[PDB]
């Protein structure tokens, strides 16, 4: 059918100047037995622009790639992809890709973040505007912003009954600033919103649950 | 030196069809391969799609896109053109064209700028933008933290600044979400309760599509 | 060598079309390549051509619409080509009227370059296309139902004279009639049919039991005689045949009566419509009024050479005339000579000019064979055989088969057609068209020398350096026997005087196989090793037949171009069985010269027995290696480090500078002091040495730097004023599977090394 | 220096009127010394009077050409027959014929010329076919008569003939022809050329033809439409591997062309095909005494440097033609007068001098033992 790639772990928390470590692997074999040249590729990609090529065969470098990324990768099963002291330019994503046989495949990707001191989110709750009332609609927006890591989740709860329907989450995205952010909408209609007296949203992060609420 | 460009982003109806574009040059166009790949958004990762060589207008498919991908290449302009056909909400993603590496191999040793399909029915809507008054309980802190919702609106993109621009810090605009067929989206600024309500707080959303401009100014 | 085995392209098995021969063409205004087929008729496919294309690494085949439509049974098809055009020719079936043998020659239509009708022609009746003087240029049956009246009234003599005037009527039909059947029916009283039209072809059956019968008396039912006729003769279910003709000959005696049913209505019903009714009258009592009209009503319409009184044994003239036949001469039998009639024109075919074309005529005049000189926009031929002086020549001269291959060749300022005949006398020969005025004549210029090899039943002209005058002459002999059937080739020089042939060398197959058909398929591949020297292609299809496991078999030796002429040996061997699984009779058609991959080189075409095959074509690399040395000569005792700078270049032009040598990598190594029983110098690095593996960069120049050191131990003074030798070995380690690039390949006739002399200071006054 | 030779041992013996009656070999025990540069002989005796198996295929044409030769081929048969149960008791004998192919330019095509290819109706004739097993080998005589006289002649169109499918047909399909492991004899006769591979191109055949075995449950090689002609290799081929030895009898216009093919296939022979067939009988006899009995002695790998040779004659004034190999077994085997061999050897070189063998007969379960010795030096 086709190859199957393990490119892992999914991200790697790093700081500048230290090393970094890939680990990408194939279900079959790429060392061709004739040119014994290993047929795998590195791609690297930052966000909003299209991927690049680094690394051609298993061990080679393209022209202008700085030499601080190596290609290493022997065996031709599992390969590893290692940049001496990560730098402010190299943070994004990395994809492995077979060459030897089609269909060609890539790995998923990893991608690069930058290590810093926990933040704790700071949480607002608001109600829906009066305006949106008036068209028969009706919306509850949570904010958390500046929180570290980027992994937190949120439980809506009206009158102490958690919702599960109707819940859409943003994106989280990171910063310059090396934070996230997120945001929960609550999707209602005007007149199941006056059905309620209290609303609250609750989030969970490496601490004590936090909540906001409304009345 | 090798570059690629394309026709640029597209809206299409469901189960119509797209032929993208590749223009090529700086090199010469009967000889080398021209490869496609779609890196679907929500973190899919990517998948090579075919592939066709414009001297003898040969191709090859991958088996998941054999009957919805159809590659060709008109020798005369330089350009390779890739068709989808009957196109859903699903094939919405952003496609490439490559370039192979022309001693040893490397598929895509030089990639095109980028070109995002969307597959949608929905019609050219302006966005509505509702403030977000503070809860009773924070107007008690030292900081206050404001936003607006732009909700449903068709297509992207759709701006937001705050005080015609002047603001600009603590501002974060989130990634919008999809909502039945129109999009949505919000943002959040925050400013000192020294300066709120007693200084003016207000957001300007553009939507260049409609060709609409609204200013709402924040009220407790 | 050149040819890429390890990407095949192949027409999809058991699906159509069923190849039999396959060639490339090219239209000289776009530059289109297409791939020709041809297949036999089948339900799936009627057409007996394809033009077929790559696309998505397979070969996709579409039918080419003016060609002639072949019917029924595969009679032959036919399909050359030139930059003229494509010419296409079917055998084709015709029965003339009243004509007991079959013809049997072609129907052929030329095509444009671009494969747009341009000429249609048919081949019977030739004698109306032929124009001796025209310069050649040389720069259901019968069937008969009798109604036997023995109903009383009727004496045992004249009963007896009824039967054998039936009987002779039988026997003398039968003689002056071949497909002429018979039945009978006597109708005294009862109606009981004596003989039935399957008994009839026993001739002798029929015969003796005409005598056999026994009158039946009682009253006469003639009436019912013919109802009884129509029932249980002419009707399909006892054999008679819907086509055949109706006669009827009713030896009635005129005494009608007691008939069931009713004569007028009977007579002229729908169903007696189309059958003929010969009245004879019996006895000396049909003088009657009444019995008279009875009798005009029972005859034709026109009465008279129809209705008689008497059995008058000549009366049946009419049809004793109108049916006779014709009969073509054949095996031990007298008839009409066989001229042109299973002349079989188009049985080999080539292209001459826009207009002319060259014919094989092999079953001409008794299989003695000829070719026919076609003129298609005139629409005039003429016809061109062996001359004969007296009848012993011509009977000499059947069953050559001249004709069944053609072809021609290019002298300095003129043309010379030639023909193969593989059974002249019992071997084999090659004639050619020596015109000497208003008469031109084949005349055999080679012969083979084994009975049954089939000599000269391949042709294949060589014009080694292209400049438009053939060089040599291929001619095959497939069948010859050594142990089984190998093959032989011979390869003939043509002088450039005289245009005399002489024997150069004799190609076999490869040792080992005794069953290999060698020769049985040549062509000329135009010029695939980048050299502008054509190449040539032979075929062995039985090469491998059912040895081992024998899932595949079948060859094709490549030899290559030279100066000289052919190589010696074949520079590559494609066995089926490395190509794909299933294929047979690899190698009965190849042609070449055309790019069909998309790079500029040309690619060939190997056509089994039901499949084709396409092959792209490998660059030749050429490489020149230069080094230098430092310091450029030895000093005397020397015991510094010796720099060495080493450059290799593409000197061929075959590639795009800027694609270096693709995914083929370059693995050199060095000798130092070659010869030398001790080596004065020394690698300083067994790595940088030995197996040194690189990766050829972006361009057409590769360079290296490496370091010699001193040899250890005492100085081997004895041959130090001698120029050291140092040598380097170089060749291409190009990847394993199936690639998206052919990769290329070094030169076999280059060698793949160089030597290079380091000369030692001279202890004379002048060092150097 | 010189050899020896010696009879070691006696054995007593009979002989009967018939070959049941035999008293197998000779002595067993015999002795060969040997030195460079010089033979020696022996002689031995087989205790049988009587000949050994046949299989006689009988193939004739049947092309109108033929009809004049009919009464020809029927005297010929019945000769055939007749002077090979003079000699043997174990006689077998078959039948076929052939006409052409059934495709056009070898056989008119046209129905009723293809029922009735005679040239008038009141002929007997016979629809043409390629080749039609008739009889199977047997031991009967008046039933091969029979067959044989009732056969009736088709027609063609071209002169050459299709025999070479019969012939090929018959080496191929051995368990239903009905052949033995025995002397294989093939009489072929035709009265015009034959075709060959490559002349089906003309009838539209293409596909060459293969070594299987094509007949029918009734006998007839039904798809001969499909196959073309075999090469002259390919008949060499399969006779060569079947064990036939072929001896074309021909008529005196068609002498020459069967005359340059027999060169090819290596034991056959031609004869005219004359009133007077005592010509092709005796090219027949000679065939079948030129091939050996079962009276066999068979050698042992010799000692390296010592070569074995042998001179067959069933009586005392009559010998084979044959030379080296050939006469390693009896022929021309007569009744009444027991056979008998000369075995002679030559020295080249010397290896071990102690060594044994034994040279084996077939048909009885006994066998000769030799002794040899030899050396290379002088006296
Ligand atoms: C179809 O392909 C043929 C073969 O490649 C092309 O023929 C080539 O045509 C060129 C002109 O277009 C001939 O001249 C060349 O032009 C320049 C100088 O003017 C220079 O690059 C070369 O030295 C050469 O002289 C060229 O000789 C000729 N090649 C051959 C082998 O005949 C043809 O043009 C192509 N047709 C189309 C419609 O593309
Ligand atoms: C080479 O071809 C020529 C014709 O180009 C052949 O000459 C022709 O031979 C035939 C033989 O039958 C002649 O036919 C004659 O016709 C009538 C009617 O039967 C009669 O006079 C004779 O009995 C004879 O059959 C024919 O006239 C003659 N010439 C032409 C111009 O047709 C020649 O036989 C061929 N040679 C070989 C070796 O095949
Ligand atoms: C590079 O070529 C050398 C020879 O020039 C290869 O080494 C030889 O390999 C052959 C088999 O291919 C052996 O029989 C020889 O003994 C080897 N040594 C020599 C000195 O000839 C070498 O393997 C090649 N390199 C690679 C990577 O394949
Ligand atoms: C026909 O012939 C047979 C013999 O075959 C004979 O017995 C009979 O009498 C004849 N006549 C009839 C009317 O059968
Ligand atoms: C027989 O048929 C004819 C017409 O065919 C009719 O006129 C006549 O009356 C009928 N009867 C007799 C007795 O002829
Ligand atoms: C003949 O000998 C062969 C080979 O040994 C053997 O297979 C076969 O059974 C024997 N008998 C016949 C009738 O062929
Ligand atoms: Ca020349
Ligand atoms: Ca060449
Ligand atoms: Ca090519
Ligand atoms: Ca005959
Ligand atoms: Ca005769
Ligand atoms: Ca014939």
């Amino acid at each position: 059918a086709a190859i199957t790639f393990n490119l892992a772990p999914e991200s790697l928390v790093v700081t500048a100047g230290s090393k970094v470590t890939f680990s990408c692997k194939a279900s079959q074999d790429f060392l061709n037995s004739a040119t014994k040249r290993n047929y795998l590729t590195w791609y690297q990609q930052r966000d909003g622009k299209p991927p690049k090529l680094l690394i051609y065969w298993a061990s080679a470098r393209l022209s202008g790639v700085p030499a601080r990324f190596t290609g290493s990768g022997g065996g031709g099963t599992e390969f590893t992809l290692t940049i001496s002291s990560v730098k402010a330019a190299d943070i994004g994503t990395y994809y492995c890709r077979q060459l030897r046989s089609r269909p060609l495949t890539f790995g998923g990707g990893t991608k690069l973040t930058v290590k810093q001191p926990k933040s704790s989110p700071s949480v607002t709750l608001f109600p829906p505007s009066s305006e949106e009332l008036e068209t028969n609609k009706a919306t509850l927006v949570c904010t958390i912003t500046d929180f570290y890591p980027g992994v937190v989740t949120v439980d809506w709860k009206v009158d102490g009954t958690p919702v599960t329907q109707g819940m859409e989450t943003t994106q989280p995205s990171k910063q310059s600033n090396n934070k996230y952010m997120a945001s929960s909408y609550l999707t209602l209609t005007a007149r199941a919103w006056e059905r309620h007296s209290s609303y609250s949203c609750q989030v969970t992060h490496e601490g004590h649950t936090v909540e906001k609420s409304l009345s | 030196m090798v570059q690629l460009q394309r026709a640029g982003p597209t809206i299409v109806k469901p189960g119509s069809a797209v032929k993208l574009s590749c223009k090529a040059t700086g090199f010469a166009y009967e000889d080398y391969y021209i490869f496609w790949v779609r890196q679907r958004e929500g973190g899919n990762g990517q998948k090579w799609i075919g592939r066709i060589h414009p001297g003898s207008g040969e191709t090859k498919y991958n088996d998941k896109f054999k009957g919805k991908a159809t590659l060709t290449a008109d020798t005369e302009a330089s350009s390779a053109y890739m068709r989808l056909t009957s196109l859903t909400s699903e094939d919405t993603a952003v496609w490439y064209c490559g370039w192979e590496r022309s001693v040893g191999r490397a598929t895509f040793a030089y990639w095109g700028q980028g070109t995002s399909v969307t597959v949608s029915s929905a019609k050219t809507t302006p966005p509505s933008v509702y403030p977000l008054a503070p809860g009773s309980a924070a107007q008690t802190n030292s900081m206050v933290t404001l936003g607006c919702l732009v909700k449903g609106y068709f297509p992207e993109p759709v701006t937001v600044t705050w005080n015609s621009g002047s603001l600009s810090s603590g501002v974060h605009t989130f990634p919008a979400v999809l909502q039945s067929d129109l999009y949505t989206l919000s943002s959040s600024v925050t400013v000192p309760s020294s300066t709120w309500p007693s200084e003016t707080v207000t957001c300007n959303v553009a939507h260049p599509a409609s060709s609409t401009k609204v200013d709402k100014k924040i009220v407790p | 060598f050149n040819v890429d085995v390890a990407r095949p392209w192949l027409t999809p098995k058991g699906g159509a079309p069923f190849v039999l021969s396959s060639l490339l063409h090219q239209d000289p205004s776009t530059n289109q390549t297409w791939l020709l087929v041809t297949s036999p008729r089948t339900k799936r496919t009627p057409g007996p051509l394809h033009r077929c294309s790559l696309v998505q690494d397979e070969i996709l085949c579409h039918p080419v619409e003016h060609v002639p439509i072949p019917k029924g049974r595969h009679r032959g098809v036919t399909v050359v080509r030139s930059h003229h055009g494509v010419l296409i020719c079917i055998q084709v079936l015709v029965r003339r009227p009243h004509s007991l043998s079959s013809e049997l020659t072609g129907t052929c239509s030329l095509l444009g370059p671009d494969l747009r009708p341009q000429a249609q022609a048919n081949f019977f009746d030739l004698e109306n296309l032929l124009d001796p003087d025209a310069r050649v240029d040389t720069g259901a049956g019968t069937e008969i139902a009798i109604i036997l009246d023995g109903s009383g009234s009727i004496d045992p003599p004249d009963f007896q004279r009824a039967k054998d005037f039936i009987s002779n009527m039988m026997r003398n039909f039968y003689e002056k009639c071949f497909e002429c059947n018979f039945a009978l029916v006597q109708y005294g009283g009862v109606i009981q049919t004596e003989f039935d039209l399957r008994d009839s072809q026993d001739v002798m059956a029929s015969l003796a039991r005409v005598q056999n019968i026994t009158q039946v008396g009682s009253v006469t039912k003639t009436a019912s005689a013919m109802q009884h006729v129509l029932d249980s003769i002419f009707t399909s279910s006892h054999g008679s045949r819907r086509k055949a003709s109706k006669v009827m000959v009713v030896l009635t005696d005129g005494g009608i009566f007691e008939d069931p049913l009713n004569l007028t209505t009977v007579i002229n019903s729908p169903k007696m419509q189309g059958v003929e009714r010969f009245a004879i009258g019996v006895g000396e009592e049909f003088k009657s009024a009444r019995t008279a009209r009875e009798l005009n009503l029972i005859a034709s319409d026109p009465d008279e050479t129809h209705a008689f009184k008497v059995t008058n044994y000549m009366a049946l003239d009419g049809l004793l005339s109108k049916l006779r036949y014709n009969i073509i001469s054949m095996e031990g039998t007298v008839g009409d000579a066989l001229h042109y009639q299973l002349a079989q024109i188009g049985f080999s075919a080539q292209i001459l000019d826009e207009r002319q074309v060259l014919l094989g005529a092999v079953g001409a005049f008794d299989w003695s064979g000829g070719a026919l000189l076609y003129d298609t926009r005139s629409r005039r031929g003429r016809f061109l055989n062996q001359t004969a002086a007296a009848a012993a020549d011509a009977e000499a001269a059947q069953y050559s088969y001249l004709g069944y291959a053609v072809a021609v060749l290019h002298k300095t300022c003129s043309l010379s057609y030639i023909a193969g005949a593989p059974r002249y006398k019992h071997h084999g020969a090659v004639f050619e068209l020596q015109k000497e005025g208003r008469e031109a004549s084949f005349l055999p210029v080679l012969e083979g020398e084994q009975m049954g090899s089939y000599f000269g039943s391949e042709l294949c002209p060589v014009d080694i350096d292209m400049d438009g005058s053939t060089d040599f002459l291929l001619v095959a002999a497939p069948f010859y026997h050594v142990h089984g059937e190998e093959g032989r080739v011979y390869v003939y020089r043509l002088s450039e005087q005289d245009g005399s042939f002489s024997l150069a060398r004799i190609l076999s197959g490869h040792p080992g196989f005794t069953n290999a058909r060698f020769g049985f398929a040549m062509a000329a591949m135009g010029d695939l090793s980048q050299d502008k020297l054509t190449d040539v292609a032979i075929g062995a299809p039985l090469e491998g037949f059912g040895a081992d496991d024998g899932a595949s078999f079948g060859s094709v030796y490549i030899y290559n171009g030279h100066w000289d002429g052919l190589s010696a040996s074949p520079s590559q061997r494609i066995r089926a069985s490395t190509v794909a699984p299933g294929l047979q009779y690899f190698g009965m058609s190849m042609a070449g010269g055309f790019d069909i991959s998309g790079d500029g080189l040309a690619d060939i075409t190997v056509g089994t027995l039901g499949q084709a095959v396409v092959f792209r074509s490998r660059p030749v690399v050429r490489l020149k290696v230069s080094m230098a040395f430092t310091p450029s000569a030895l000093p005397i005792g020397f015991n510094g480090v010796v720099n060495v700078r080493l450059c290799f270049e593409i000197s061929s032009v075959t590639t795009a500078s800027e694609s270096g040598l693709r995914e083929a990598l370059l693995n050199f190594t060095l000798d130092v002091d070659v010869g030398k029983q001790r080596r004065r110098l020394q690698c300083s690095d067994v790595r940088s040495c030995l197996g040194c593996l690189r990766e050829w960069s972006s361009g057409s120049q590769l360079c290296e730097d490496l370091l010699l050191m001193p040899t250890e131990g005492e100085l081997c003074e004895e041959d130090c004023f001698s120029n050291a030798s140092v040598k380097v070995s170089y060749q291409l380690q190009t990847p394993e599977g199936q690639t998206d690039h052919p990769q290329p390949i070094l030169d076999r006739y280059t060698e793949p090394f160089a030597i290079f002399q380091l000369p030692y200071e001279k202890a004379c006054k002048n060092k150097l | 220096p010189r050899g020896q030779q010696e009879v070691l041992q006696d054995q007593p013996l009979s002989q009967g009127a018939r070959g049941e009656g035999a008293t197998q070999l000779a002595p067993q025990r015999v002795r060969v010394t040997l030195r460079p540069g010089e033979p020696q002989q022996l002689q031995v005796r087989f205790l049988r009077a009587e000949g050994y198996p046949v299989d006689l295929y009988y193939l004739m044409d049947l092309s109108y050409s033929m009809k004049d030769d009919l009464e020809r081929v029927r005297q010929l048969g019945h000769a055939l027959l007749v002077r090979l149960q003079e000699v043997t008791h174990s006689v077998r004998i078959g039948f076929g014929s052939f006409v052409d192919k059934t495709v056009l330019p070898f056989v008119s095509t046209v129905p009723s010329k293809l029922r009735h290819p005679c040239p008038t109706r009141l002929e007997r004739c016979q629809s043409p076919f390629s080749f039609h097993h008739v009889l199977s080998l047997t031991g009967d005589a008046q039933a091969f008569e029979r067959e044989v006289g009732r056969q009736s002649v088709s027609g063609n169109l071209d002169s050459p003939e299709g025999g070479f499918d019969a012939i090929l047909q018959a080496a191929l399909c051995q368990e239903q022809i009905g052949w033995r492991n025995v002397s294989r004899l093939l009489v072929f006769t035709s009265d015009d050329t034959f075709h060959t591979a490559g002349d089906g191109k003309l009838g539209g055949i293409f596909m060459p033809s293969d070594g299987h075995c094509h007949l029918d449950s009734n006998g007839l090689y039904s798809r001969s439409t499909e196959f073309d002609y075999p090469s002259v290799g390919q008949v060499a081929q399969a006779l060569s591997a079947a064990n036939i030895q072929p001896i074309f009898a021909v008529t005196s216009a068609a002498l020459p062309v069967y005359q340059e093919l027999s060169k090819l296939i290596p034991k056959s022979a031609v004869g005219e095909l004359s009133e007077d067939s005592s010509n092709v009988v005796q090219l027949i006899m000679d065939a079948y005494n030129s091939l050996s009995s079962t009276v066999t002695l068979e050698h042992s790998s010799l000692p390296p440097g010592v070569h074995i040779s042998y001179e067959s004659q069933c009586e005392g004034p009559e010998k084979r033609e044959g030379k080296a190999e050939d006469r390693g077994q009896c022929n021309h085997v007569r009744i009444n007068q027991t056979v008998t061999f000369w075995v002679s050897l030559q020295a080249t070189h010397c290896l071990p001098e102690p060594h044994l063998l034994r040279l084996r007969a077939l048909g009885f379960s006994e066998e000769l033992i030799v002794e040899l010795h030899t050396l290379c030096d002088c006296n």
